[PDB]
């Protein structure tokens, strides 16, 4: 029973750390997605203005 | 306004270039009708709006209608005014396009009063500095996420939850409780959904079809079939119809917008067509100004107040995208609509914890209201955390304070329901209006141990806690019998 | 490039009529091609770059691009009623605003024109909008406090007079409660406050101005207000007129304060203006000159040396972040420009810790030079104990060494958190701040109740203000925590504890 | 096949025909719809029509937007 | 590519025999067009290709066809730039191929040569 | 930058003196060049920089050399925008520098001052023929344990330290000791911390890290290593911590 309690506590901590990591990774993903879109359209517009 | 006649010089999609006499050309944001010609054998005119002066007697416009079948050299009529829409009680219970034309096929509307859609906001002196609480009569919205008079509110509920029933209840309640009217503005309205909404508004008594002008709403529809010029300016048309009801009639107006994201989307489309360089994630460079010039006319003057309830779409489900990020610089409150609560029958399906509001502060709502709303939030949050433990242990293997918490939370969660005046037509229950005072007096009693010896199905689908005690006595008579 | 704007037919006809002659159009320019925040003007042969021009509608302009045949002016408003072909007139004056001592109590629309409704403002016209910043020999090291009235700021992030302290956070996380708190705390001091609202909704500007008028702070405050429905040029230019107005008082030996609400909104207006002028944008579509935009504005907040009258200007710029993104472009620009930041945090704001200063990531590069002797002596122990709490609450859910840590965290940290939180628009004087930090971080407020800490502290505050006038005298006389004030405060808090136990 | 019409414009077609194909499909189905019948139309890869329209819009020197797609 | 395709067209049509047409990187047939396209005065498309990518690819890919008088089985190698399968040049070939055989780098990095991705490489037969 | 370089170059050439050239933010040189080059009528590079960015950097950095007359030891701050080390301006500065020092926002926010990232900060003088073999071997082992720590950081982020092996947890503990001992109090930051700055010589640093990596100092707190120098002071601080309790 004490081993199962220790595993319950370890898995609660692991779920919470994975929750915070999911939040951080979603933040960095949205940043990279907006940066990708910005770069793509700025490159297209730069080519179209050079043309 | 006179014989200021232009001639089309360019037709590139829905963007036109018009040439004019050397001294007389319209200002920016000025309507001009294109006296065009249909191929079928009849004339048909096209309305455009000046966006830019180009130099030698030449402007550049954006068509509100389609530009197919237009030749170069058609006569363009300058009008000297912005887009002028009909305003007043003549625009009630009827459907309008971006130009103020009726499209509900009921007949013509009398242009006895026409206001321009391009107008400056109220002055800093004419603004009202008071923090009033708009009362919707709905228990969850009034208690946990209060509304502001003169502020904006974001609907975040997906498709299928009780959204349309909610805005119809808000219309009926602002008509019956206060002396207010409502103005629905459909930015990018799907046509079949527009027809369904108009039919349900006729049926729910909001649009009195047996007698128009007794109605409680004016519909403006900028549809997806329409060019990006119309879909962008339909919000301004709706805001002008609402601003007349504020200014002249001194009512408390309710301005419903559909997805304000499609307002931004049509703006980015017209900027891409006019050729301006895109902003950060590809939006128009005039994003914040295009949004603010709309949102700043939704205020509360000394006369009345426009309160807007704008549905908000978040692209890619992030709140840091420029259209959600610039919309949220104007939102005063927020109601999220729950798929789970709509499933388990807790209509109205507003999520109590995920709905926020900046009105919920002691200075604004009273220390009593603030403390009881915070206690309800704590109770529901504790129950949400404890559902897994009750699934494992059960209510018996809990503690006593936790058990009374769980029971009070089930009662509160069922008390956040309400039978609606407009949802009555298929549910049957007579529908209730619950002011904020009865809401907080009922939640005080359901939270302190004064009403704990009651069934959970006694608070469900009632208003006004006296009705909860009465239905409880009836549910106990069901047992005695 | 084969086409120009001056190649309209009337200009070429007037060139063909008489080729060689003497007199050009000196101050008479005719507008052509009114665009999007720009208008091109044929004429104005002797106009200056930076010169104000005036249109027939009444709109002001600024000559920016002086090409060979036409000058391109930037519209200082909605250029809606600019008839094409109408005349433009130069003024001979580089861009200025009238400055005076009579701006105190008025509300401005970035053009030194009142939107207040209380008539015009008499002035003596001076003070170019783009004034040069002080040099290296002109200024002096910061040495005196600007008391903000917040316990957390004044105790751990001390702000001095002449220091650029940034307020960076998310939306609805403070920064305006903080800015208005600092402005309202300037009642007794001789500080000329300036509030610039760059992109706020006009209702929030109304709330701020009515709060100022209600609490009495408009006798030394000017408000330069640009609402969200304004042209991007006016939102761009409002903080420069705010800085010029404050510099008028700064160079006359008076200490000033200026708060640029939403400098990220000014950068957004500059982005809109550059993109409409087709300039090549960098990262996040910003013009690349956005660092210069912010740096030439913030570099004016100085602390002038004794030869220049010992004036000062403190700048509290406010920057919003997207979901707490300190590593974005404009936040890192303002962080690289200013002298320290104050991080507000959405988790602590929404969780109830209401002045939500993220103390472990906020600095002030003046520090002890800003703080007085009393606050230094008292708040050293405060920042130490709060430092310990900062790792305890994060890493240890309950504790390691659970007995001493309960004597550590429960006694010090979780009660200092309730000690630091402070209501909206309620500043504290420096005596109450020293007293409140002393009663907490020495060890005296280690056995209270977690909801009774606030009531105990407010009642002890009024008690010491009512029954101990000599403590306030001996702290307002030397600004140093002597042993006499210490001992009398100890016996006074014992008196107040035995009073409040009942 | 007795109740079906197939509108096929393969990928060797000019961009104008791949842009026009869903509209001829909709016009035929609209004839049958307005004569009191029930229809069903399947647009296989509407994105291919979007790409054809993007190609012709870029070749007509029109201002591009996101992913070089035109504003309309 | 059009030259070799013409040589295969003759063997399919006039000689009426089963031709086997091996093509090396047809990514290069699109890349050469994207190289010259800017100098041809054309405005650039998505991520950097010519605006006529799909039509240029489609003409060549549609000339390759078994014609009921002779057949051409064509095995084509498609360089996927930066291992990005959602790049436009391979994305416009996926529509023209019958049995696509996507090669993984995660299998080559182990030695599972032939590193044919089993769950990505599908087929219509 | 050019006029400061000219003043230094005169001392290098004619006076034949060994010059120092402390430049603060050579990035702003690039940034102002981009700002004028936009208005100069030039098509911009990748991220809106000037097309003449590499040459504008090289025409300045190639004049900062050590000729037979003198030597210009230049220490330059290079700002990275939005913490983007792959940006064109620092990415072109990296080719001209011969001893880099990359600072970390994470190490700065963890109070580890100076915030020097130990694994990205390289040099061309860490060669056994230039710094001896003992210094080279200790720097190699320090970087190896820090690299192992950075490797298993994500596993110990989701799971925790409780799931590592014995040698891996010993590596973790020694890497935390190392990254604490790498911090130091500065003389110029005596206003930020107090506890005045310590000048730590070279041999003392080598001996301190030899003692950390050797296994002697495995039975003392990590906080004894934080903000100290000359590991005798870490031993004294561990003694003080276990005495004051
Ligand atoms: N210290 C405080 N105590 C009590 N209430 C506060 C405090 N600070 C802020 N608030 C409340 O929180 C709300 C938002 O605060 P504030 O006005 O400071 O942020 P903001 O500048 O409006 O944010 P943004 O403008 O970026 O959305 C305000 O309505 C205010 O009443
Ligand atoms: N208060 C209520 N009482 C009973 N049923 C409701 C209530 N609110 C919504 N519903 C039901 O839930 C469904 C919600 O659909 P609706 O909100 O109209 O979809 P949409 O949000 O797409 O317009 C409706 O069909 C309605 O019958």
């Amino acid at each position: 029973a004490s081993e199962l309690a220790a595993r319950m506590t370890a898995m609660s901590n692991a779920t919470d750390n994975a929750n915070e990591l999911k939040k951080t990774l979603s933040i960095n993903y949205n940043r990279a997605r907006q940066a990708k879109i910005t770069g793509e359209i700025l490159e297209i517009v730069a080519g179209a203005n050079a043309c | 306004e006179k014989k200021n006649l232009g001639r089309i010089a360019q037709i590139i999609g829905p963007v036109l270039d018009v040439a004019f006499p050397p001294g007389k050309m319209p200002n920016i944001y000025n309507a001009l009708i294109v006296k065009g010609r249909d191929t079928a054998g009849q004339p048909m005119n096209v309305t455009c709006e000046v966006q830019q002066l180009l130099g030698n007697n030449r402007v550049r416009a954006v068509a509100m209608s389609a530009t197919d079948g237009l030749t170069r050299g058609m006569e363009v009529i300058d009008t000297g005014a912005p887009l002028s829409v009909p305003v007043g009680g003549a625009t009630l219970g009827r459907i309008f396009n971006v130009l103020g034309e009726p499209v509900d096929n009921l007949g013509p509307v009398d242009t006895r009063t026409t206001s321009p859609i391009h107008r400056s906001a109220p002055a800093f002196t004419q603004l009202d500095t008071k923090l009033s609480i708009f009362e919707t009569g709905i228990k969850v919205v009034d208690l946990l996420a209060p509304y502001r008079r003169g502020g904006k509110i974001g609907l975040f509920g997906g498709a299928g939850v009780g959204k349309t029933v909610l805005i119809m209840e808000l219309i009926n309640n602002i008509a019956k409780a206060h002396g207010g009217v409502s103005v629905f503005g459909g930015v990018g309205e799907r046509t079949r959904e527009g027809n369904d909404l108009y039919m349900e508004m006729k049926e729910s008594g909001v649009i009195n079809e047996q007698n128009i002008a007794e109605s409680k709403v004016a519909l403006v529809y900028g549809q997806m079939n329409e060019p990006p010029g119309a879909r962008m300016r339909v919000g301004l048309t709706a805001l002008t119809m609402a601003e007349y009801f504020r200014d002249v009639n001194e009512q408390d107006v309710l301005l419903f917008i559909d997805n304000i994201f499609r307002f931004v989307q049509a703006g980015s489309e017209v900027s891409a067509l006019l050729g301006r360089m895109p902003s950060a994630v590809g939006y128009q460079p005039t994003l914040s100004t295009e949004m603010g010039s709309l949102q700043e006319r939704i205020t509360s003057t000394k006369e009345g107040s426009i309160t807007s309830i704008q549905a908000v779409y978040v692209p890619a489900d992030d709140l840091t995208d420029p259209a959600p990020a610039t919309t949220f610089a104007h939102l005063d409150a927020t109601t999220v609509l729950s798929r789970g609560l709509a499933a388990k029958g807790i209509y109205p399906a507003v999520d109590p914890l995920d709905s926020t509001s900046t009105m919920l502060q002691p200075r604004i709502v009273g220390e009593e209201h603030y403390e009881i709303a915070q206690r309800v939030k704590e109770t529901l949050q504790r129950y949400k955390e404890l559902q897994d433990i009750i699934a494992i242990l059960g209510l018996d293997e809990l503690s006593e304070e936790d058990r009374l918490t769980v029971a009070r939370a089930r009662k509160i969660e069922r008390f956040l329901s309400q039978p609606f005046f407009v949802a009555e037509v298929f549910t049957g229950s007579p529908g209730k209006y619950v002011g904020l005072a009865e809401t907080i007096r009922g939640f005080q009693l359901i939270l302190s141990g004064e009403l704990d010896s009651l069934p959970e199905q006694a608070f469900y689908l009632v208003g006004n806690i006296d009705e909860a005690t009465a239905k409880a006595m009836n549910l106990e008579m069901e047992s005695k019998l | 490039a084969t086409i120009r704007a001056d190649e309209i037919s009337k200009i070429i006809r007037e060139r063909i009529e008489g080729y060689n002659r003497e007199v050009k159009v000196v101050n008479t320019g005719t507008v052509l091609q009114v665009g999007d925040g720009i208008a091109r003007i044929h004429g104005l042969d002797e106009v200056m770059a930076g010169e104000l021009v005036e249109f027939e509608e009444g709109t002001i302009g600024i000559a920016l691009n002086l090409e060979s045949n036409n000058v391109g002016v930037v519209l200082m408003g909605d250029g809606l009623m600019i008839q094409e072909g109408s005349s433009v007139k130069a003024t001979g004056r580089i861009a200025q605003i009238p400055v005076s001592e009579a701006y105190l109590g008025r509300v401005i629309n970035a053009l030194a024109k009142p939107i207040d409704g209380r008539g015009e403002i008499t002035a003596s016209e001076s003070r170019l909008i783009e004034s040069p910043a002080p040099g290296i020999m002109s200024r002096r090291s910061v040495y005196e406090p600007l008391q903000t009235g917040l316990i957390a700021i004044d105790a751990m992030i001390p702000v001095g007079r002449g220091q650029r302290e940034l307020i960076i956070g998310d939306r609805q996380t403070g920064k305006t409660a903080v800015a208005t708190d600092t402005i309202l705390n300037q009642q007794g001091q001789n500080v000329i406050c300036v509030y610039v609202a760059i992109g706020q909704k006009a209702s929030s500007v109304a709330q701020v101005v009515t709060n100022f008028q209600e609490r009495g702070a408009m006798e030394y405050t000017i408000v330069v207000a640009e609402t969200a429905d304004s042209p991007a040029t006016l939102q761009y230019l409002a903080p420069y007129t705010g800085a010029a107005l404050a510099e008028y008082f700064m160079y006359r030996e008076r200490h000033t304060l200026i708060i640029y609400d939403d400098l990220s909104k000014q950068a957004q207006a500059y982005r809109q203006m550059s993109l409409l002028l087709r300039r090549p944008p960098g990262r996040e579509a910003y013009p690349g000159d956005v660092f210069y935009l912010h740096s030439r504005l913030l570099e004016r907040a100085a602390k002038l040396s004794s030869l220049l009258g010992e004036g000062s200007m403190t700048a509290l710029p406010i920057v919003e972040t997207q979901a707490g993104d300190v590593s974005a472009y404009i936040p890192t620009n303002v962080i690289s420009i200013t002298d320290g930041q104050i991080f507000l945090s959405a988790d602590l704001f929404n969780a109830g810790i209401r002045p939500a200063i993220n103390v472990g990531i906020s600095v002030s590069r003046v520090g002890s030079a800003a703080q007085i002797k009393a606050m230094k002596k008292v708040a050293g122990k405060l920042k130490l104990e709060l430092a310990q709490f900062a790792e305890l609450e994060a890493f240890a859910q309950f504790a390691s060494d659970l007995d001493k840590a309960t004597q550590n965290q429960l006694a010090r940290g979780q009660r200092l958190r309730e000690l630091l939180k402070q209501p909206q628009s309620a500043p504290l004087t420096v005596e109450e701040q020293v007293m409140t930090i002393y009663t907490g971080t020495n060890g005296y407020l280690d056995s209270l109740e977690l909801d009774q800490v606030r009531k105990y502290l407010v009642e002890l505050r009024t008690y010491v203000k009512t029954n101990k006038p000599e403590f306030q005298e001996i702290i307002s006389s030397t600004k140093t925590f002597t042993e006499e004030a210490e001992a009398l405060l100890k016996e006074a808090i014992q008196e107040q504890m035995e009073r409040f136990l009942l």
